[PDB]
């Protein structure tokens, strides 16, 4: 369907490799970073939201990650 | 169908030559790979060469690796099997079976007659 | 190099019987293994493809399954053009070995 | 007649000069207009026959490895070397595999391991493009009139026929008015560039089903392919996505192949339309066409008819239409020829004082045998009202009663307005007259504010709206700065985007 | 082939409906409400971050929230 | 023997009382042990065949749908029926559709319509079940000492020899000592219950491969299904996430299927291990296995033996064993029958005093015949030390020199010691003695931490654990209570789990 | 004698007890013992044949680009597609070209553009690899004593003598002692190991020419490229850093090669050493081996002879020998046979008191014949000294005047200790006795000092080297913290090995 | 083919004159005095961007020197 749950939730860690472990560090990375690469406005839309939103400099920069992680996978 | 004619087998002696035609027919050859495969009387089937679409890139089996030499015409729609310095041990009949490309996934597709090429003394 | 082992290759049974002969493995093949009717003084045909699907043309009664250690060729009802020599071939591993050949012969 | 059964239908007027009300004729929705004293057509997009495309990447998914070799080296003989290696019909990988004494070697170490496989690809996809120039509109007018319900959607005959009549309308010619010779003949030139955004949409076919994905996703996706300038035995540019490589030691490790990736790239298609292939051309149904209607040449056909004066038995019990408007159908039992029927409405039957305007303008009987259908459109005021058909005696009437009011006309009329808005944005304003201050400013505030919104959000889907919404509206309420009714703004432009399906 | 883009980023907005429109509403609501079904110490986890994170109190919401929508995707 | 081309070999001593050393023995991982004056043995799991498996629900992932119908209502009859509403063979979704006098109603309104549809799935996955105590592991021993490196990973033929013998650890008997006749039995009682926390993993068979998912994510597809106790023609318990209904109007919808989801669940797999079949059986390699080696009954072989008096010349060139371990193979050209190498280490050959531990306890000569080849494992100290072969004249000398320090060495058996417990976790403990403070106190802060994380954390990915790790890490430096260090703590609590591959 | 003319000769001495001493011997470098009682024997490493080498990436430099094709599609066509793109013996790259009505296409945009040319490579260099296995030292000994200055370097025939005689060290035997009979039997146990840090160290092999580069150098070449494992036409794997594409329009882009890579990968070899080839094996001049020497078998030849009691002529004119050392060649005219020359120095001959040390320890005759030359090797004082020869009349006489002072002899042996020191670095501290507190304990600081040095700098010129001890003078003059003497220490450091040539 | 590691960086410690040890010397130092002789008017802006740097009248000298070194040879 639509929504299956990926097996990396409850990865069976142990000696020998799994089954998508070469594939599995640059997974999320290729779709954030083509995410954001084809949606620039998004960048400064966030940036935005954070600065707008965090107290100290040290939590509008978590802000920022934490939105342009959220919007690629739209959560 | 498939009209894969074979041509050019006979009576070898030891040590011979032989080039083995093989004209093929009812289909686009460019854009299929050909193979060739031997029938040993008193054992099973084999493979002794193959061949890609562009005409360069030559396989063959460990037997006759250095021994055949084996291309292909486009134009003239002929596949060639330069054989040459043979032994007793190669008394088959060398079918020339197409291979089946990006329709049935590895696989010997469609064979030809194959010819007869006996050498002894 | 690999071998293709299979049931003995002597059988002799009617019109319109239901044979079904196994192909042994000497690895994990893994699904990728063909079968062939071959008559004497006739280039073979494609029989099954990808260890379980058929070309056009040959009848639905040919039905191939199984991979990993054993595979098998499955006929419905043996016609009397079925009477013929067949052989499993891997294609898994290069290079492409075939495998003995077995008679089907009237009974 | 074709704008009766579409529950998207929308009414236009107002041309007192000018006579070119500009409209958008979207795929669901049919466009009725009202004229001074012109007839009502309606009209009404029906395809987009997407014509003559080329091809782009044709990617593939069903994969089948086969022929796979191996080779290694002693942990310092370098790496290794294949046949296999040296043609791209074969994936390749190099891995360094501990080798030993039970391996053979003279070392312990990282000795090199190269496999081979050939891919064969069986089931591929091809994304077709689509040039903007080639595209081919038809659209399909419909006059209101001397016809009855038979020939709403009867589309089969309309050369020989007058009341109904199609028009093409491709890049190399706008310029297409059809000749409904009796009516006059509607000028009608569109504007097929600006449609649906083309030039971005390639024509993803797959499995003999077709699609129109964004050039952006087409371009995206990770799969093995192909440029699409080719014929059989295909050269993939990459295959390194459909073949993943378990490292098995003793000199082979095992090249599996990742299956079918057809319920993949079905599920990844969350925003994409469905087209259908129509052979050589791709005809679709969707997106828009913002035409503009010159009814310069619209002409009354009856309006030199005399008044019919017989029976007017009703047929088909008249029904509302879901904004109010009632279809009357009625069947003349008389011979009077090409006459007129003199239908209104009334409040009281005392005094016969029309209130609510006539949809289908001057209803005519154009046969002449002895029953002869013909179907209305009539428009009641809020409140009850009687429908009169007939001259004298032998008058028809059924009571009518429209619910509703006209502050509940003005709210259904102000949020199909905002769907319209949500729907097309730049194109929103382009529905009525000739403007000065709503449809050539409101178009330009509304063009510079799409553009920043589009290429500032321009990537999130119905959910993250949703998220991002609550946050601004979780923003626009904690705030003592003046940036409360932009975050505001932010969310009214959101949740009305979400607020349509 | 791990990593296919999500044509929801680019929605045909047009009086149609879309390939996945009724799944569409809850594709990523599932993905979300599983995860913390079958992982509710994350709940815990975030709570007791967020309690470290957040400066006022209706930050710290925000931080859970923004958390508890992260890690569903690990995106 | 058999532990030497493994790149994971542990090293386990320190029996002075009890002899019942206890070690987990992964897969990937094979263990060699040390005595004080018992025999080397190499001890390796081999394979796990989980054996007898049930069925679990069977999903489906190829639909095909066929043989499709549908009926309406008009906006007043109610809902619409269908011959194929009444078998659970069919899917069935009704849908209101606005309808009027152009599809034959008699209102214009929400007139209902119902479309069916016949679902054949063609390839559907099977979810075998994996029972605890029907699990078979496979623990193939190999001494050290009289075997040459062609008997390393050579496996045909161990019921005539004994240098190598294998036991199968079933739940129902744990109680296998083999019998290494001359080199008397080693015992060995495994706990084949806690291995790789079985009755959580089920075993999914899809076109002819096959994985160890866990029940959480086995249970939480989205897919058709039916339960496994089942035959021919079943009865699919969720179809509506295989099909698709696009609603068109004019009394029909269109019933579109998704695809094959194979690459969809392919690419859901992203932790799963994979596994074989055998069969019946399926054999998979993965795991680990906490078992306990009573050496009670290992003697050493030669040890009334006396000093070959010969050539022993060299042969197949010593090389160093990626540990610092060095396999000396040589061949005795003499005829002194059973008898027993005198090797040795030396740091300077004029005194010959031996400092480096030989791992090949007592190396002897079983044969008798001219050439007798022998494989031995001797390990250096760090720097330069000669390797010793030979009594007197006609000894041989290879100059080795051993990289790297004893800081290194700590250094390195740290970062494994941290990797085997990132592995194993509570577990990982359970590698050497009885244990008064470091075997059993630790196992239980570490069981009470690692059930306190597994339940917190638990459920993150290999992406997600280092942003939480990055989060925890910004609070374990901006702080000023008491909580630095426990931040801190779950920060090396999951940055150790993403060191290891 | 053989150690006479090398400038870099060193003495070594001290074995009274053990008699173990200790040396390292470089290329360039001979070294000559000196013993209690025993004869003085030069030892010198002549050769070292690298046997037996494999092969790893053999590079290219000379590249022929031919037979090269084009290929393009107008801007909506997708890219280009080309027969010689499918295989790995041909270079492509796909390229954006501006194309429009003058190129033929249809619209106006980046039209793709794909290019191929088969790459030729003629001229390749090959890069084999050196295990540190099969090493061949050669050192060749040489004893003090019975031989004229004709066999110094003559070593046509030792076989049949013994004042020199030559010894193999391979890793499959150090052990090996050199059988000088009649002087005894030099002991001599080498460590092959530890020579030029090898299994870093490849062979570069081009144009008929060799190098010894380091592997770090090897593997970061640029260049195309194919594992050595291999024969006739090789399969490139990166043909991009050879062939460049300049993108000229209409649909044909030219493709350029770079030309013969020989003087940039020779200007590349800055600090590689020169190897040659004598057909399978690769002997080279250069490197290190810290051999270890047994003086328990060397006895004076002629101690039982005795004194010579005739002329003794001069010959051959007695000169300095560039350390202070005097090679006298004195011819014994008499017939006396095997017998011994009575030679010593003198400050003065009214008492004939021997001062400075006789290098030739018992220098003999063992000509019998009439005229019988004969070469010694005297080392006087600082200051005047006789030369005294004979035992009494016909003694013959050679003033002297050795050059210098002491304190100069301690200089210069500080200044080649500390260039010693500078070329080897941890083995350095192997040049004496057994070590207490100067050959073991300070090895353990220089090694750890030297590898935290070569760990920490280790990759710098010659210039930059000079560079970074002027920034650490700098530092090491204005700082008032304790890291003065430590940034002075890595002054020394550097500058030291800047010293040297 | 356009840069090419320099083997002076591992070059072989030991007692022989290594391939290009009579041209190691001034090579390096050659290349800085012939394009120091060919734009001589880069002194200038060298200088002036030390005396806005570091202002010791020790650290400005030696920041001329790293920036006069880092310019012909780009680094």
């Amino acid at each position: 369907a639509v929504t299956l749950p990926s097996h990396s939730t409850r990865k069976l860690q142990t000696r020998s490799q799994t089954w998508l472990e070469s594939r599995e560090y640059t997974k999320h990375l290729i779709r954030v970073e083509n995410w954001i690469f084809r949606n620039p406005g998004f960048a400064l839309a966030a940036a935005a939201i954070a600065w707008l939103l965090g107290s100290s400099t040290s939590q509008k920069v978590i802000y920022l990650v934490m939105i342009l992680l959220i919007a690629p996978a739209y959560s | 169908e498939v009209q894969l004619l074979e041509s050019g087998g006979g009576v070898v002696q030891p040590g011979g030559s032989l080039r083995l035609s093989c004209t093929a027919s009812g289909f686009t050859f460019r854009n299929f790979g050909i193979h060739w495969v031997r029938q040993a009387p008193g054992k099973r089937l084999e493979w002794v060469a193959f061949i890609r679409y562009d005409g360069r890139n030559k396989y063959y089996a460990d037997s006759v690796k250095g021994r055949f030499i084996s291309s292909r015409d486009n134009s003239k729609n002929m596949v060639y099997l330069d054989m040459k310095s043979l032994r007793p041990e190669d008394t088959a009949i060398y079918h020339c079976a197409a291979d089946g490309e990006e329709t049935s996934p590895g696989s010997f597709d469609y064979w030809g007659q194959g010819t007869l090429v006996t050498v002894s003394s | 190099d690999i071998v293709m082992t299979q049931t003995p290759s002597s059988l002799a049974a009617s019109v319109g019987d239901s044979v079904t002969i196994t192909c042994r493995a000497s690895e994990s093949v893994s699904t990728v293994l063909n079968w062939y009717q071959h008559k004497p003084g006739k280039a073979p045909k494609l029989l099954i493809y990808a260890a379980s699907t058929l070309p056009s043309g040959v009848p639905s009664r040919f039905s191939g399954s199984g991979s990993g250690t054993d595979f098998t060729l499955s006929i419905s009802s043996l016609q009397p053009e079925d009477f013929a020599i067949y052989y499993c071939q891997q294609s898994y591993f290069s290079p492409r070995t075939f495998g003995g050949g077995t008679k089907v012969e009237i009974k | 007649i074709r704008c009766i059964g579409v529950s998207n239908r929308d009414f236009v007027e107002g041309m007192s000069g000018g006579t070119w009300v500009d409209v958008v004729l979207e795929h669901g929705g049919c466009v009725t207009v009202m004229a001074q004293d012109k007839p009502t057509v309606d009209i009404e997009l029906v395809t987009t026959t997407v014509s003559n495309m080329a091809e782009v990447r044709s990617y593939c998914y069903e994969a089948s490895i086969s022929d796979m070799a191996s080779d290694s080296r002693c942990p310092t003989q370098g790496e290794a070397y294949l046949d296999k290696q040296s043609d791209t019909q074969y994936v390749c990988k190099r891995t360094l595999v501990d080798r030993g004494w039970g391996n053979g070697c003279g070392l312990f170490g990282k000795g090199s391991l190269v496999t081979c496989a050939k891919f064969a690809c069986s089931k591929k996809m091809t994304g077709k493009s689509i040039q903007p120039e080639n595209l081919e509109y038809r659209i399909m007018l419909s006059v209101h009139g001397s016809q009855h319900s038979g020939m709403i959607v009867n589309d089969t005959g309309h050369e020989t026929d007058e009341n109904r009549a199609k028009v093409e309308i491709t890049p190399n010619s706008p310029r297409a008015e059809a000749t409904l010779g009796g009516f006059g003949s509607l000028g009608l030139d569109c504007e097929p560039r600006t449609g649906l955004d083309f030039s971005d949409l390639y024509y993803l076919t797959m499995n003999n089903k077709h699609w129109l994905v964004h050039k952006e996703w087409f371009h995206d996706i990770p799969l093995p392919w192909h440029a699409g300038a080719d014929t059989g035995t295909p050269h993939w540019n990459n295959k390194e996505a459909l073949v993943e490589f378990k490292d098995a030691h003793a000199k082979r490790q095992t090249v599996v192949v990742l299956g079918s990736q057809e319920g993949a790239v079905h599920t990844a298609l969350a925003g994409a339309l469905e087209a259908e292939m129509d052979g050589a051309k791709g005809r679709l149904s969707s997106g828009h066409l913002k035409c503009r209607l010159k009814m310069d040449k619209l002409r009354l056909k009856g309006v030199s008819y005399s008044l019919c004066t017989a029976a007017f038995t009703f047929t088909k019990i008249p029904a509302e239409t879901l904004h109010g408007t009632v279809t009357v159908e009625v069947q003349y039992a008389g011979t009077d020829g090409p006459c007129k029927v003199p239908a209104q409405m009334a409040v009281d039957m005392q005094t016969l004082t029309p209130v609510g305007r006539l949809i289908t303008a001057n209803p005519v009987i154009t046969e002449s045998t002895e029953n002869s259908k013909m179907m209305l459109e009539l428009d009641p005021p809020f409140g009850d009202s009687y429908i009169v058909i007939g001259v004298g005696e032998k008058k028809i009437t059924h009571h009518w009663h429209r619910s509703g009011s006209t502050i509940g006309k003005a709210f259904e009329a102000t949020v199909r307005g905002a769907k319209r808005m949500a729907v097309l944005g730049d194109t929103a304003w382009d529905f009525g007259s000739v403007g000065g201050a709503l449809n050539s400013l409101g178009k330009g505030i509304h063009q510079i504010f799409g553009a920043a919104f589009k290429s500032l959000f321009g990537g999130m889907s119905w959910f993250s709206q949703i998220l991002i919404g609550t946050l601004l509206m979780w923003l626009g309420l904690n705030t003592k700065n003046g940036s409360i009714s932009l975050m505001c703004l932010a969310l009214g432009g959101v949740l009305i985007f979400l607020s349509t399906a």
